[PDB]
RNA sequence: UCUAGAGUCCAUAUCAACAAUAGGGUUUACUGGAUCAGGACAUCCCGAUGGUGCAGCCGCUAUUAAAGGUUCGUUUGUUCAACG
RNA sequence: AGAGAAAUAAGGCCUACUUCACAAAGCGCCUUCUAAAUGAUAUCAUCUCAACUUAAUACCCACACCCACCCAAGAACAGGGUU
């Protein structure tokens, strides 16, 4: 959204043989790709935002 | 009866006819079993619950804080369980009570970390020309409940 | 051409009732209207088309409002898009004084001869904006 | 969704360019939709002090249709400030004079009456005909549906749906039709 | 077709075979060169335009941008540049000169210039206001405006006639006829009077 | 045209009509009794 | 595709006492849960329309069955 | 033809005569 | 608004009596002028149109029209009126 | 449908007259752009709150200076000129 303006939004999605493995936002396409890499790394390393919270009990 | 097509014969909404209940009950049982088998194997992550408390409905999740404006006659750091869970949800499934969830299906634990008195609040009344001016200072007490765990069990 | 051989309830004087329409057609129902009018935009005489007075007049106003929205292009006697126009476009004076709230002058919309169409929203539809 | 802080914040509050056709649409309905979208009242994350308004691009603004005889009755009024400069102009006249102004005034009326209004109006783009600049076409995201369903005239009814409808009455044969 | 930038010299009479008198104004065309061209849709629809300059000026008393423009154009800086709206086929290459013979007698011509500046003026020298009478006791009110505005409105309308600066604004005289042209000194003899003072450039 | 609040025709060759949004009473022979609402 | 009268006036008919603060929080911070709640509301709305359209007290909708205290 | 107190107005409006709808419309049936 | 009464015949070419439907005031007894003017139209002129009993300019009434204009003097000052 | 002449109003000028005299002015001069045709509801007819067809350009317009002097520009500041 907003390709030409000064406040764009690009949602870049990595793929692995026709299957998604991440999706990232950004303002530049480069930054969106970087963030897609970061989210994919988090998903593969099991450190997502909604991981099973540590069990203190 | 028959009426030739016009702009008002039928209303402008679609004729939505619901599925036959005999098959719908089977479908509901199947999806319920699917969600249950998700719960049994640990196929979920962080959880969130809509807990009903002092009079309010708090949307909470593990490790978060809540501030109740009424003293709860509990020592500092005494674990408690919050009944009255209205909705508990994970990434892929969420369970809705009618209106509460059973005591067995959901278990929400909280702890009392701080009891204090809120910041001073002012109550001032004034009316013009009648010499009516009065000022009061109120400090309602309050307590901070940390939520320690939302655990779920495969009882569906 | 003549009557289709499947009348929903025969024994009816108004052909608008013989098919259960009497409170059921709007201006844009061009298919219904386009068979009561001559090949030059004008309504057929009642003594032939056989409608009752209260349906003849409703069809008349419907066909007027249909013409004024350009829904019958091939029925002429040989800039501005409008619909639901009751008055002829060239005989209306502007509202230079739209009075206060309690004596507002409001612009007519649609015709009041269709006051009794089957409503489908709780708020009845306005004949004057 | 495990986005970092800054990317998440940017994703949630970003601005979206909504096209909205206007052919044979009334100014008020387009105005209602444009008001909702410009204000930010279609975002679950809305607030007045968050500046969540989006962009709207209404084209074919020359072709709108006013209900009833409004063309000959709806009078827009202006006053220069100088004595005698009170001008009252009907809708047809102001449409010929500026083919965008009717929709712009509708949207201006509906929007809220605060300082933000002008800013929101800087995000309304009105183009009289089908043509739109490239720098704006390359920004659109969605295409909101038209709020009035264009009734279709006899010229575009196929014979299938013409003979499907019955023939409600019988003419005499001696008659000359 | 493009017009000229002349300089107002003065006035003289000139009679006619029918026996009447007709004052005229002398306009000397000095160094009138077409300076610039802007295309039909470069002005976004109106017309094509020419920029014509007049009355060569020093070069040590101008801004750097204007000197750059004229250097690339190969001319010495003019005093006034004015923009004429012409059709496409009336185009003239920048750098060409224009000469008093551009016009011919028997036509009519319009002249625009900056009027003479009276300075700050009161209301009767500026708008022809019948001031208040003299003696009969009109103390401290002789040349004063009367009531500025009515009483129920608590404001003075915009566009009320009041004291202030006069003249020194551009204005146009229409319909002036051309009687004589002096093609050796480049003078135009335009009927009637023309705004401005002497030695000031008119369009 | 004589403005009147109730349009009454006079002879047998005049006719009521609606023109420009108002009721008139025109006449061909004996034009002396045109009317306007 | 569901107005606000429908959502609230047909969540209560499903005996869900979620208030409005938490409904807003769900809409912002848990989109799919809110998607489910909207689906439930539309389901109950359709059940109501189908029931009222019928003749008599034909079996109630699968979601329209009240639970008593 | 003076104005009425508002509550008397509401009372006049609510108690307004409502006529019994005819079983069939005379135009399309005797 | 009923024309009903008239008008050399005839209500509608004119007054149009009473009444009715409309908009508007009536305080005494037992504030102008100069200066600048803003505005409405219920129009005096100029503009457009209908009928006429104007057979024609002008007259008469009727519709429309508020962009522009709407004089100078003698006598006198509840502020008007008369007169050239 | 044109052609002259005058006044007024707006705008401007100083060649002549006039008051005056490096100029400002007027008493002077110049410019001013509801009758028809077809025709239905009501087959004739009917001007149609029926469809349908007829009865202002001009003006302004140069991103980047300012000590000093002059000025037809000016209260100060601004503006024009200094080849
Ligand atoms: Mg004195
Ligand atoms: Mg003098
Ligand atoms: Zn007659
Ligand atoms: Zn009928």
């Amino acid at each position: 959204s907003g390709g030409t303006t000064a406040l764009p939004l690009y949602f870049v999605g990595l793929y692995c043989d026709k299957k998604l493995i991440a999706e990232g936002p950004g303002e530049t396409v480069l930054v969106a790709e970087e963030e897609a890499a970061r989210v994919a790394l988090r998903k593969l390393y099991g450190f997502t935002e909604n991981r099973r919270p540590w069990n203190y009990s | 009866g028959y009426v030739p097509k016009t702009s008002l014969s039928s209303p402008p909404w679609p004729e939505v006819v619901l599925p036959d209940p005999v098959e719908e009950t089977r479908h509901h049982a199947e999806v319920v079993k699917k969600v249950n088998e998700m719960i049994v194997t640990g196929q979920y992550g962080r959880l969130f619950a809509v807990v009903h408390f002092a009079s309010r409905q708090w949307k909470v999740t593990s490790e978060d804080l809540i501030l109740i404006g009424n003293e709860l006659d509990l020592a500092c750091g005494e674990r408690i369980r919050l009944e009255k869970v209205l909705l508990v949800g994970a990434d892929n499934f969420t369970l809705l009570g009618k209106p509460l969830l059973g005591k067995d299906l959901v278990r929400v634990e909280a702890t009392v970390i701080e009891k204090t008195e809120s910041w001073p609040r002012i109550i001032m009344r004034f009316r013009k020309r009648k010499n009516f001016k009065k000022k009061r200072i109120v400090t309602t007490p309050q307590t901070v409940l940390r939520i320690n765990s939302i655990e779920i069990a495969p009882c569906l | 051409p003549k009557e289709s051989p499947n009348p929903p309830n025969p024994s009816g004087q108004c052909p608008i009732c013989r098919w259960n329409l009497k409170h059921k057609y709007n201006y844009d129902d061009v298919l219904l209207l386009s068979q009561f009018i001559r090949p030059h935009g004008g309504m057929l005489p009642r003594k032939i088309t056989g409608l009752c007075q209260e349906e003849h007049r409703k069809i008349e106003e419907c066909v007027k409002m249909a013409h004024r929205a350009g829904l019958l292009p091939n029925h002429r006697p040989r800039q501005l898009n409008r619909y639901l126009t009751r008055w002829a476009p060239g005989s209306v004076k502007p509202i230079y004084k739209k009075g206060p709230r309690w004596n507002r002058v409001r612009m007519p919309v649609g015709s009041p001869l269709l006051r009794d169409n089957v409503c489908y929203s709780r708020t009845p539809w306005k004949l004057y904006h | 969704s495990s986005f970092s802080r800054a990317p998440q914040q940017w994703a949630t509050f970003a601005r979206i360019w909504y096209l909205l056709d206007g052919k044979m649409q009334p100014p008020g309905k387009l105005a209602a939709m444009a008001s909702i979208r410009l204000q930010g009242l279609h975002k679950p994350v809305y607030h007045a002090l968050s500046d969540c308004g989006d962009h709207v691009v209404i084209m074919n603004t020359r072709h709108i249709a006013f209900s009833g005889n409004k063309w000959e009755q709806k009078v827009y009024s202006s006053h220069t400030g100088y004595p005698g400069g009170f001008r009252q102009v009907t809708a047809a006249q102001l449409h010929l004079r500026d083919p965008v102004a009717i929709v712009k005034l509708a949207i201006y009326g509906m929007l809220p009456k605060n300082l933000h209004r002008r800013t929101m109006m800087e995000r309304l783009h009105l183009f009289p005909d089908e043509y739109i600049p490239e720098d704006i076409l390359k920004n659109l995201v969605e295409e909101l549906p038209q709020p009035r369903k264009i009734p279709k005239r006899l010229d575009e009814y196929t014979q299938e749906e013409i003979d499907a409808f019955p023939r409600l009455w019988t003419p005499p044969e001696d008659y000359r039709l | 077709r493009v017009g000229l930038i002349a300089l107002k010299l003065g006035m003289m009479p000139l009679w006619t075979k029918d026996g009447q008198k007709h004052v005229v104004t002398l306009l000397q065309v000095q160094d009138c060169h077409v300076l610039k061209y802007t295309s039909k849709e470069n002005c976004n629809g109106k017309m094509a335009t020419l920029s014509v300059g007049g009355k060569t000026v020093s070069r040590f008393r101008k801004a750097t941008s204007i000197l750059e423009f004229y250097r690339e154009l190969g001319l010495p800086p003019k005093q006034t540049v004015k923009i004429f709206n012409i059709t496409d086929n009336a185009a003239i290459k920048p750098g060409t000169p224009l000469y008093a013979a551009h016009f011919r007698p028997g036509q009519y011509v319009d002249v625009t210039a900056k009027t003479i500046g009276k300075g700050f003026q009161g209301v009767m020298k500026r708008w022809g206001f019948k001031g208040q009478p003299a003696t009969h006791g009109q103390t401290k009110t002789h040349r004063r405006p009367g009531a500025v505005a009515t009483g129920d409105i608590g404001r003075v309308w915009p566009g009320t006639k009041m004291p202030g600066k006069m003249g020194n604004i551009y204005r146009t005289e229409y319909g002036l006829k051309v009687w004589r042209i002096n093609t050796k000194h480049n003078i135009i003899y335009v009927n009637g009077s023309v705004p401005g003072h002497k030695n000031c450039l008119v369009k | 045209f004589k403005n009147k609040t109730v349009l009454k025709k006079r002879c047998k060759d005049c006719y009521l009509v609606k023109r420009r949004g108002r009721w008139y009473v025109y006449c061909k022979t004996h034009p002396r009794h045109k009317q306007r609402q | 595709g569901l107005k606000y009268p429908a959502l609230i006036g047909n969540l209560v008919k499903c005996q869900v006492e979620l208030n409005r603060k938490v409904l807003a929080d769900l809409a912002i911070y848990e989109p799919k849960t809110f998607k489910s709640l909207a689906a439930l509301a539309s389901r109950r709305r359709h059940e109501g329309f189908a029931a009222a359209l019928g003749d008599g007290k034909e079996p109630e909708g699968i979601f329209s069955r009240v639970v008593q205290y | 033809r003076r104005v009425m107190h508002f509550q008397r107005q509401k009372l006049m409006a609510v108690t307004e005569y409502i006529p019994p709808k005819p079983a069939i419309h005379p135009s399309c049936l005797p």
